[PDB]
């Protein structure tokens, strides 16, 4: 989860892609104190 | 078995199915060694030097 | 997947920690015969 400069998004793990996220590159997990609480743009 | 054929990518279908000939299969396979005990084994070439 | 003495929960794969059973720890399998049947506490 990489954040741009024209807000995050998604990058391969070997290249710097950036590319707006999909379901089909991640999956869902518990959550954690660390993980960001991203509450104005919620991803699809 | 069933879990390690799962592994290897044979479906459920089969495995639910053809139970007596995999099953026949293996005991015929393990069965068939014990008359190979001769020259051919190259484990028993390798033991033997 | 577990029973425990205070309905089914789950643990890891190395250590006895006790915790309902979710879906981010679980898949879906098509069923097999030696499976259990359960008709009265349906996990999530
Ligand atoms: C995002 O919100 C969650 C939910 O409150 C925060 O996680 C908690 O953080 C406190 C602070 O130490 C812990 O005591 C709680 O145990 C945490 N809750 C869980 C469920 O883990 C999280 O810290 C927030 N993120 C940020 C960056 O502040
Ligand atoms: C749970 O229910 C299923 C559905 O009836 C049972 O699966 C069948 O069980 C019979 C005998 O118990 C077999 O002859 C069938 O071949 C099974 N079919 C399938 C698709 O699995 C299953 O046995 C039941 N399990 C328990 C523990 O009662």
């Amino acid at each position: 989860f990489i954040k741009t400069n024209n807000e995050w998004s998604y990058t391969g793990s070997s290249f710097y892609a950036p590319e707006p996220i999909t379901s089909l590159n991640t999956k869902y997990v518990a959550p954690q104190v660390t993980y960001q609480n991203i509450s104005t743009n919620l991803p699809p | 078995i069933f879990y390690r054929l799962n592994g290897v990518g044979i479906t459920q279908q089969v495995l639910s199915e053809n139970q007596k000939l995999i099953a026949n299969k293996f005991n015929q396979a393990l069965g068939a060694m014990q008359t190979g005990f001769t020259t051919t084994n190259e484990a028993f070439q390798k033991v033997q030097d």
